[PDB]
DNA sequence: GAATTCGAGCTCGGTACCCGGGGATC
DNA sequence: ACACACAGATCCCCGGGTACCGAGCTCGAATTC
C-alpha cells in the first residue's frame, strides 16, 4: 500500500469512536494535517479555532514516513473522512484503516471499512471507502507548549463557567484571578468563583498546576458558551497562553481524548 | 387601362413624414430631438449626389435599374420588342383564380375564357428567356377534383349517378351560412364515376367512385371540410398546380419549357401588354398541352437577386432601444440593395437608401472600385416613407426574381412590411411579381418566419446558411468571418445615434456599413446558390420553389405518391381533419452502453434505410389489410407478410400480388439518384455543381417518406405503415443484431466468409458486437480488427448482410470506421474517423451561454481525450469497472494529461492578468427588460448597475457581456444601494452573496477591477465537463464532477484578517508557507500543547 | 430535605432535491 | 367584386424555492440525588 499506515482495530476503534462519540457532526467540515506524531484534526467553529489531535499511540498501528500531508476532510465535500467515526453511523464497524500513497507534493490518502455481520465474518463495504487527495499548500497555524496558567475543571463547574459568561455581544466576559488562590469569571451581571489549589502534579475546589497566577483578562466575542456547548463538552481543564501580546486560552476535554478550543482575548484593559 | 388594378404605388402625392430633427442643422438643440412625425403633401423625392427625383418616376432616366416593361400602366419597353421565345424558362408557378368575368378584357381568344368561364383556376409559369426578357405564362386547363365512394353518396346522399350529386354538392355550397360561395350551377361541378381502388386497405376491392370535377380551391376546402364528415371525401385537397404537375406527363415546377402547337394548332397566345397579370415583359396563356418540356439545356437565362439589408435608428423619445416597427417614433434610416445577377453571379448594381445628406467614405468608394464592383448609388432622402417606398418601388421595379439577404423574413421584411402597412398604410398586396392581389405577407409562427411574396422565391440567407453550416453564433458579421472569412469592419448600433446625428461623412460611414452587409450576404448566396438546390426540389417533387421553401416535408412527397397513385388507378383520402390551421421494446439490447471505445467501430448505417424498408417489404397503404380473411386466398411465407405492429396483426402482401406505391415511388427515384451519381465525371464542372444539386433533391425527398407516412394528423398519414417501418426498422436492427452475433461471431466464419480478414486480425480477443443502435444505424464494434483496411471490408459486410436476410433494395453501408468513440447518449456521440476527423454527434461541445475560456478549455479537453492517444486508452480502460468503483479506486494514469487542463483553466483565472476580457457571459437579454419575472438575474444587475454607473444601454433586443467578480469586499453594500435603487422611488456574513448579484460589468472589471471569481467560472466548466465525460462513469454526474473536482490542487490558507489576530496570539505554523522542516517540528508542538 | 434532563418543538443552516423560465438574429 | 385568407410552435439547461425530508443542535416535565 502506501508507506504510511493508519489502523484501528476494534479495541482502538472503539477508544476513538467514544472520541467522536461525545457528540458531534462538528469536525466533519474538518481539516486533517497529518503526519509523524499523528493526524491533528482542525476546524473553526463560530470563528474560534477547535483542534482533535489524534496521536499515533491512540490509533491501533501508526506510521508515517514522511513529510505532512493535509486532506481537507470532507471528500467531494459531502462525505468525511471521519463520518465514519459517528457514534452510531455504521453500527457494526470493526476496523478502518489509511493509507497515502505517492510522494510529498502528491500524496494521496485511501481510507477502509470494514463491518462484521452474523457468524462474526468481516465485510468491507466497496462503497464507503474513501479517496482523498493531499492539499498542495496548506498553512495551518498552532498552539503553544506548557501555558502561563492551568486548572482543572468538571461539567458541573464547566457549566458554572460557560452559563456564567457568555452573555452575547454587547457584554463583556472577563476571566479574573484573585489572591489567595482565587478564580473568578464575571461578566456585568453574573459573577462565578473557584478555589484552584496544589496536588495536580464543593463544586469550588479545583485541583491545578501553575496555580499561582493572576490575570484579568477579558473575551471579546461571545462564543465560548456556544462552541463549547456545540461541542457537547463534559467539562475538561482551562489552560492560558498570556506571553504573546495578545492572550490565548484552551479549554480542553479532559474525558479521555480531547477536542481542545483555544480562544483569543480582548486586550487587557 | 390595366384589367387588374396596380396595388403598388405607381404615384404617391401625400405620405407620412416621419424623419429625425437631427436631419436639420438650423435646428438648435431643443429643436434638435425626436422624429418629426407628420405629414406633407409633395412627392417623395429621392437625391442621389447632385440629382434630385421622385422616387416613384418611370421617366426617361432612373437612379435604379428597372426590369418592368409596364409601371402604372403606361408601356414603357421600346415600340417593337416581341421576344418570341419558344423556350421559356419557368422559376415558379402560382395558381389564383381567375373568374372568367374578371379576366373578360385580357382580349383572349374563347379557349381560355370558354374553359373558366364562371371561375376557375389558372396556374401562371412565371419565368425568364434566353434572349434576357422576363415573362409569364398561363395554363388554363387544369381542374382541382376529388373522389367519393359511389354507394356511399348514391345511398347516403340519396341521389343517383354522379350529375345528381353534382348538383348535391352545389346545394351544399349554396344552401349555407354566407356569401362566400356565389351563383354555383351544377354545371361547375361535372363529375364522372370512375373505378379507383382504395389506396388503403387492400382487401378494400377496387370499388367504383365518383370523381366529381371542382373548379376553384376555395370550394373545395368547403367541400372538403363543410360536406358530410361521414363520407371520407377522396383527394378533395389537392391544389391546381399539382394536378397541373402529375396530369400532364413529364412537366416540372422548375426547368425549361417549349411551346408545342397542336390538337388543331393551338399555340400559346401572347397577351397584350394592358392584359399583363404580372411584373413580365412579355406574357402568354396557353393551355397546358401547348407546352412542354425540355432536357440537356441546364442554365438559368440572367435571372436577378435583390441582396438588400436594412439599418434603423430606434430613438423613440428616450431610451434608445431595439426599434419597434409599431412605434412611428422607431424608424428605418438606411436600406442597402445589392441587385446581382444570377447566371454570372456579377453584381449589377449597389443601391443604397438613405435618410438624409450621406457621403460614402473616400475610402469606401475606392475599395468599391478596387474590388471591381460597380460604383455604389447612394440615395438621400427626407422621410422614412421616402425610404421604404423607394425600396419596395426597387423590389417592384426591378423584380428581382430572388430576394436574400440576413433575416429579411425574421426582421427585415417584417419591419418594412409593418411599417408599410400599419404606420403608411400601403396595400403589400401587389408589389410582389403579379401586380394586383396576390400575396405578400409573413406569417409571424416566429423564426420559422414565413413569406410568401408571389413570383419572388424570398431565399432568405438565415434560414439557409442555419441549415447548411452548423455554427451556432449566426450574426452576419460572425457567419461571414466563418464561411468567407471577410476581414469586416463591424459597426455597434451605438454609433448609430452617433454616426447618424454627426453628419453626412458619419452617416455615409453608416451607409458603408449597410453596402459592406449586403456584400457578404451576397457572397453567401452565390457560394451557396440555394436557389440551384430548391429548383432541384422543386422540380422533383411536383411543386413550386417557393413551397418547397415554405411549407412542410410532406408536400413533396405527396405530390410525386399522387403522380404514382393517377397512373395506377388509385384514391387518396382527406383526412378526417385539419380542422383548422393557423398562420399568425426491441431496443433496448440496442442502446448505449455510454462507454468509450478505442476499438474500431464500424458504422453499418442503412442506405435511406426506410425507404429501403418500404421499398423492400411492399409496405404502403395499399398493401396492409386489418383481416386474415383478406389474405385467406394467398399463402404464408411467400405471397404475404404477417406483421404486428401493436397488436394489430397487419398482413403486408409481397410484390408479386401488389406493387406498393411507395416502392415504386422510392424505387424509381433511387434509380435516378443513382444515374446522376454515375454521370458526374462526364459533365463539365459547374454542371458537375448542378447535378449534385439534383442529386441533392433527390436524397432530400427520398429520405422524406417515412416521416410524410408517419407524422401524425396530417396529408395521408398511415400510422400502420410507419408503425410497421419503423417495426421492421426495429427488427432488422435485432435481424442485423442477431445475425452478427450469428455468423460472425467467430473470427474464422468472418474469415471462412471474406478472405481479406487474414491481415486483418488484431492482437487480442475478437468480437463483433453491436454497441449503439438507432433508426438506419448500428455501430459495430468489431473488437479485434484493425481499422485500416476495415471500411473495405464492412462495405463487404453490408452487402453481404443486405443480400443473406434482407430484400434486395435494402443496402447496408459501412459508411465509417471510428477509430475511437465516446457513446454519450441515445443520441450523443464523440468519434474520431478512422482518417482523422473529430466527429461530434450533438453534443454541442461550445455553449455561447458559457464565455470564451469555457468553451476553448472544455474543447482542448476532449480533443485531449481523443486525439492523444495514452490519454485516450486511459478513458477506454475508464469503462470497466463501475462507475462509483473509481471514486475509491485511482483513475487510469494516462489521463493525467487531463486533469493537467483543468488545473491549467482554473489557475489561468486565478492568475495575475486578472482577464483576457472575452468572459463574456452573454445575457440574451429576452426581450423586454423591467419584466423579468424572476429579477435578481446577473445581467439585470448589471442593467441596473450601468442605470446607476455610466450607463450606455441599446436595452430592449441586446444582450450585456457580464462578467462574475470574486466578491470583491466593498460590493454587499452597493447590492443594498441596488435594493433601494432597484426600487426606484417604490459582520454577518451576509449570505454568500448570490452570484447575480456578483455579476459587475467586464468594462469596469478589467480598468481597476482584480483576481475575478473561480467558483462560478470553474463550477460552469466542469458542468460542461462532465456533462460530456460523464459517459466516460455511466452518465453518473455526481461521479463525473468528483473526479474532474479531483485534479485541480486546492489550497487551504486562513483569511488573513484572522491570521492576523492568531499571529498576534503567536500561534505557530503548519504548513506551505515554504518552511519545509517547520512543519514537522510545529505539529509535534501542537501535540505537545493539546493532546 | 435539596435540583436535572433529554422531549417537544423551534429555528437553522441548509441542502439537496425539486421545482420554474430557455433558444431563434435583426 | 373579388371575399380578403390560411390553411405545425414546440420543448432543455440554468437558476430560484422550500412543498416538505431529514439531519443536526438547542432545548422545557418527566428523571435521579
Ligand atoms: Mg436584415
Amino acid at each position: 500500500g502506501a508507506p504510511c499506515q493508519v489502523v484501528l482495530q476494534g479495541a482502538e476503534l472503539n477508544g476513538i469512536l467514544q472520541a467522536f462519540a461525545p457528540l458531534r457532526t462538528s469536525l466533519l467540515d474538518s481539516l486533517l494535517v497529518m503526519g509523524d506524531r499523528g493526524i491533528l484534526i482542525h476546524n473553526t467553529i463560530f470563528g474560534e479555532q477547535v483542534f482533535l489531535p489524534l496521536e499515533h499511540s491512540q490509533f491501533s498501528r501508526y506510521r508515517w514516513r514522511g513529510p505532512t500531508a493535509a486532506f481537507l476532510s470532507l471528500v467531494d465535500q459531502k462525505r468525511s473522512l471521519l463520518s465514519v467515526f459517528r457514534a452510531n453511523q455504521y453500527p457494526d464497524l470493526r476496523r478502518v484503516e489509511l493509507a497515502i500513497t505517492g510522494q510529498a507534493p502528491f500524496r494521496t490518502l485511501v481510507q477502509r471499512i470494514w463491518t462484521t455481520t452474523s457468524d462474526g465474518e468481516a465485510v468491507e463495504l466497496a462503497s464507503e471507502t474513501l479517496m482523498k487527495r493531499e492539499l498542495t499548500s496548506f498553512v495551518v497555524l498552532v498552539p503553544q507548549g506548557t501555558p502561563d496558567v492551568q486548572l482543572r475543571l468538571t461539567r458541573p463547574q464547566l457549566t458554572k463557567v460557560l452559563n456564567a459568561t457568555g452573555a452575547d455581544s454587547a457584554t463583556p466576559t472577563t476571566f479574573e484571578l484573585g489572591v489567595n488562590g482565587k478564580f473568578s469569571v464575571f461578566t456585568t451581571s453574573t459573577c462565578v468563583t473557584f478555589a484552584a489549589r496544589e496536588e495536580g502534579v464543593n463544586a469550588k475546589t479545583v485541583y491545578g498546576e501553575n496555580t499561582h497566577r493572576t490575570f484579568s483578562v477579558v473575551v471579546d466575542d461571545c462564543s465560548m458558551r456556544a462552541v463549547l456547548r456545540r461541542l457537547q463538552v463534559a467539562g475538561g481543564t482551562l489552560k492560558f497562553f498570556l506571553t504573546t501580546p495578545v492572550p490565548s486560552l484552551c479549554v480542553t476535554a479532559t474525558g479521555p481524548n480531547a477536542v481542545s478550543a483555544v480562544f483569543l482575548l480582548k486586550p487587557q484593559k | 387601362g390595366p384589367t387588374q388594378r396596380h396595388t403598388y404605388y405607381s404615384e404617391c402625392d401625400e405620405f407620412r413624414f416621419i424623419a429625425p430633427r437631427v436631419l436639420d442643422e438650423d435646428a438648435p438643440p431643443e429643436k434638435r430631438a425626436g422624429v418629426h412625425d407628420g405629414h406633407l403633401k409633395r412627392a417623395p423625392k429621392v437625391y442621389c449626389g447632385g440629382d434630385e427625383r421622385d422616387v416613384l418616376r418611370v421617366g426617361s432616366g432612373g437612379f435604379w435599374p428597372r426590369r418592368s416593361r409596364l409601371w402604372g400602366g403606361v408601356d414603357h419597353a421600346p415600340a417593337g420588342f416581341n421576344p418570341t421565345v419558344t423556350v421559356f424558362h419557368v422559376y415558379d408557378i402560382l395558381e389564383n383564380v381567375e373568374h372568367a368575368y374578371g379576366m373578360r378584357a385580357a382580349q383572349f381568344h374563347a379557349r381560355f375564357m370558354d374553359a373558366i368561364t364562371p371561375t376557375g383556376t389558372v396556374i401562371t409559369l412565371l419565368g425568364l428567356t434566353p434572349e434576357g426578357h422576363r415573362v409569364a405564362v398561363h395554363v388554363y386547363g387544369t381542374r382541382q377534383y376529388f373522389y367519393m365512394n359511389k354507394e356511399e353518396v348514391d345511398r347516403h346522399l340519396q341521389c343517383r349517378a354522379p350529375r345528381d350529386l353534382c348538383e348535391r354538392m352545389a346545394a351544399a355550397l349554396r344552401e349555407s351560412p354566407g356569401a362566400s360561395f356565389r351563383g354555383i350551377s351544377a354545371d361547375h361541378f361535372e363529375a364522372e364515376v370512375v373505378e379507383r381502388t382504395d389506396v388503403y386497405y387492400y382487401e378494400t376491392r377496387p370499388a367504383l367512385f365518383y370523381r366529381v370535377y371542382v373548379r376553384s380551391g376555395r370550394v373545395l376546402s368547403y367541400l372538403c371540410d363543410n360536406f358530410c364528415p361521414a363520407i371520407k371525401k377522396y383527394e378533395g385537397g389537392v391544389d391546381a398546380t399539382t394536378r397541373f404537375i402529375l396530369d400532364n406527363p413529364g412537366f416540372v415546377t422548375f426547368g425549361w419549357y417549349r411551346l408545342k402547337p397542336g390538337r388543331n394548332n393551338t399555340l400559346a397566345q401572347p397577351r397584350a401588354p394592358m392584359a399583363f397579370g404580372t411584373s413580365s415583359d412579355v406574357e402568354f396563356n396557353c393551355t397546358a398541352d401547348n407546352l412542354a418540356i425540355e432536357g440537356g439545356m441546364s442554365d438559368l437565362p440572367a435571372y436577378k437577386l435583390m441582396c438588400f439589408d436594412i439599418e434603423c435608428k430606434a430613438g423613440g423619445e428616450d431610451e434608445l432601444a431595439f426599434p419597434v416597427a409599431g412605434h412611428p417614433e422607431d424608424l428605418v434610416i438606411q436600406i442597402s440593395c445589392l441587385l446581382y445577377d444570377l447566371s454570372t453571379t456579377a453584381l449589377e448594381h449597389v443601391l443604397l437608401f438613405s435618410l438624409g445628406s450621406c457621403d460614402l467614405p473616400e475610402s469606401h468608394l475606392n475599395e468599391l472600385a478596387a474590388r471591381g464592383l460597380p460604383t455604389p448609388v447612394v440615395l438621400e432622402f427626407d422621410s422614412e416613407f421616402e425610404m421604404l417606398l423607394a425600396f419596395m418601388t426597387l423590389v417592384k421595379q426591378y423584380g428581382p426574381e430572388f430576394v436574400t439577404g440576413y433575416n429579411i423574413i425574421n426582421f427585415d421584411w417584417p419591419f418594412l412590411l409593418a411599417k408599410l402597412t400599419d404606420i403608411y398604410k400601403v396595400p403589400l398586396d401587389g408589389y410582389g411579381r403579379m401586380n394586383g392581389r396576390g400575396v405578400f405577407r409573413v406569417w409571424d409562427f416566429q423564426k420559422r418566419s414565413k413569406i410568401k411574396v408571389n413570383g419572388m422565391v424570398n431565399i432568405d440567407m438565415y434560414g439557409i446558411i442555419t441549415d447548411k453550416i452548423k455554427l451556432s453564433s449566426y450574426k452576419l458579421n460572425a457567419v461571414a468571418e466563418a464561411v468567407l472569412k471577410d476581414k469586416k469592419k463591424d459597426l455597434s448600433y451605438r454609433d448609430i445615434p452617433a454616426y447618424y446625428a454627426t453628419g453626412p461623412a458619419q452617416r455615409g460611414v453608416i451607409g458603408e456599413y449597410c453596402i459592406q452587409d449586403s456584400l457578404l450576404v451576397g457572397q453567401l448566396f452565390f457560394k451557396f446558390l440555394p436557389h440551384l438546390e430548391l429548383s432541384a426540389v422543386a422540380r422533383l417533387a411536383g411543386i413550386n420553389i417557393t413551397r418547397t421553401i415554405y411549407d412542410g416535408q410532406q408536400i413533396r412527397v405527396f405530390t410525386c405518391l399522387l403522380r404514382l397513385a393517377d397512373q395506377k388507378g388509385f384514391i387518396l383520402p382527406d383526412t378526417q381533419g385539419r380542422f383548422r390551421g393557423a398562420g399568425g421494446q426491441g431496443a433496448r439490447v440496442l442502446d448505449p452502453t455510454s462507454g468509450f471505445h478505442v476499438n474500431p467501430v464500424v458504422v453499418f448505417d442503412f442506405a435511406s434505410l426506410y425507404p429501403s424498408i418500404i421499398q423492400a417489404h411492399n409496405l404502403c397503404f395499399s398493401t396492409l389489410s386489418l383481416r386474415a380473411d383478406a389474405v385467406a386466398h394467398l399463402e404464408a411465407g411467400k405471397d404475404y407478410l404477417e406483421i404486428e405492429v401493436g397488436g394489430r396483426r397487419l398482413f403486408f402482401v409481397k410484390a408479386h400480388v401488389r406493387e406498393s406505391l411507395l416502392s415504386i415511388l422510392l424505387r424509381d427515384w433511387l434509380a435516378m439518384r443513382k444515374q446522376i451519381r454515375s454521370r458526374i465525371p462526364q459533365s463539365s464542372p459547374e454542371e458537375a455543381v448542378l447535378l449534385d444539386k439534383q442529386q441533392a433533391a433527390i436524397k432530400v425527398v427520398c429520405n422524406s417518406v417515412y416521416g410524410f407516412t408517419g407524422v401524425q394528423h396530417g396529408l395521408l398519414p398511415c400510422l400502420h405503415v410507419a408503425a410497421t417501418v419503423t417495426t421492421i426498422g426495429r427488427e432488422m436492427l435485432l435481424a442485423t443484431r442477431e445475425y452478427v452475433h450469428a455468423r460472425w461471431a467467430a473470427f474464422e466464419q468472418l474469415l471462412a466468409d471474406f478472405p481479406e480478414a487474414a491481415d486483418m486480425r488484431a492482437p487480442g480477443p475478437y468480437s463483433m458486437r453491436i454497441i449503439y443502435g438507432d433508426t438506419d444505424s448500428i455501430f459495430v464494434l468489431c473488437r479485434g480488427l484493425t481499422a485500416a483496411g476495415l471500411t473495405a471490408m464492412g462495405d463487404k459486410m453490408a452487402s453481404h448482410i443486405s443480400r443473406a436476410l434482407f430484400l434486395p433494395p435494402i443496402k447496408l453501408e459501412c459508411e465509417k470506421t471510428f477509430t475511437k468513440l465516446l457513446l454519450i447518449a441515445k443520441k450523443k456521440y464523440i468519434g474520431v474517423i478512422y482518417g482523422g476527423k473529430m466527429l461530434i454527434k450533438g453534443v454541442d461541445l461550445v455553449r455561447k451561454n458559457n464565455c470564451a475560456f469555457i468553451n476553448r478549455t472544455s474543447r482542448a479537453l476532449v480533443d485531449l481525450l481523443f486525439y492523444d492517444d495514452t490519454v485516450s486508452g486511459a478513458a477506454a480502460a475508464l469503462a470497466e469497472r463501475p462507475a462509483e468503483e473509481w471514486l475509491a479506486r485511482p483513475l487510469p494514469e494516462g489521463l493525467q494529461a487531463f486533469g493537467a487542463v483543468l488545473v491549467d483553466a482554473h489557475r489561468r483565472i486565478t492568475d495575475p492578468e486578472r482577464d483576457i476580457q472575452d468572459f463574456v457571459l452573454t445575457a440574451e437579454l429576452s426581450r423586454h427588460p423591467r419584466a423579468y419575472t424572476n429579477k435578481r438575474l446577473a445581467h439585470l444587475t448589471v442593467y441596473y448597475k450601468l442605470m446607476a454607473r455610466r450607463a450606455q444601454v441599446p436595452s430592449i433586443k441586446d444582450r450585456i457581456p457580464y462578467v462574475i467578480v470574486a466578491q470583491t469586499r466593498e460590493v454587499e453594500e452597493t447590492v443594498a444601494r441596488l435594493a433601494a435603487l432597484r426600487e426606484l422611488d417604490a459582520a454577518s456574513k451576509p449570505r454568500k452573496l448570490l452570484v447575480s448579484e456578483l455579476a459587475e460589468d467586464p468594462a469596469y472589471a478589467i480598468a481597476h477591477g482584480v483576481a475575478l471569481n473561480t467558483d462560478y467560472y470553474f463550477s460552469h466548466l466542469l458542468g460542461a465537463a462532465c456533462v460530456t465525460f460523464k459517459a466516460l462513469f455511466g452518465n453518473n454526474a455526481k461521479i463525473t464532477e468528483s473526479l474532474l473536482k479531483r485534479f485541480i490542487p486546492e489550497v487551504w490558507h486562513p483569511p488573513d484578517d484572522v491570521a492576523a489576530r492568531l499571529r498576534a496570539a503567536g500561534f505557530g505554523a503548519v504548513g506551505a508557507g515554504a518552511t519545509a522542516e517547520e512543519t514537522r517540528r510545529m505539529l509535534h508542538r501542537a501535540f505537545d500543547t493539546l493532546a
